[PDB]
């Protein structure tokens, strides 16, 4: 017996890095198709420094 | 269910800017054919009985002889002559 939609599905942890910052302008990261995205974290590597 | 102020009042909504109609139309997702992969066991070693357990346990008996029966020496009475 077996939940088959719930072993089908998968449910990941997936990380990035994006570059390219101004200052004072929108810097936008898309959300992409097909996902269902539960939680967003965003680490400020601004040079070295936090 | 808002009352017309008639001194002050207003029209329908005017043309607003819009946001960029085909960017709040989605895609329709795509789904590729999926297998539960493996080959399947067919039981498994589990770490519990799976039949019915007894809450007391009962006393059980077999039945034994006891041997070959022999006779006796009674001590006998006296005779009833009349002092008995």
């Amino acid at each position: 017996i077996l939940p088959l939609i719930d072993l089908s599905t998968l449910y990941n942890l997936e990380n990035s890095a994006q570059a390219g910052l101004t200052p004072n302008v929108d810097f936008v990261v898309q959300y992409a198709n097909l996902y269902r995205y539960l939680s967003t974290i965003a680490v400020f590597d601004n040079g070295g420094s936090f | 269910m808002a009352l017309i102020n008639p001194q002050f009042p207003y029209a329908g909504p005017v043309p607003i800017p819009g946001p960029a109609p085909t960017e709040t139309m989605p895609l329709l997702n795509y789904r590729v054919e999926g297998r539960i992969a493996g080959i399947q066991q067919a039981r498994q070693f589990m770490p519990f009985l799976q039949g019915p357990h007894r809450e007391v346990a009962e006393q059980t008996y077999y039945a034994i002889g006891t041997g070959i029966q022999m006779g006796q020496t009674f001590n006998q009475p006296l005779i009833n002559t009349q002092e008995g």
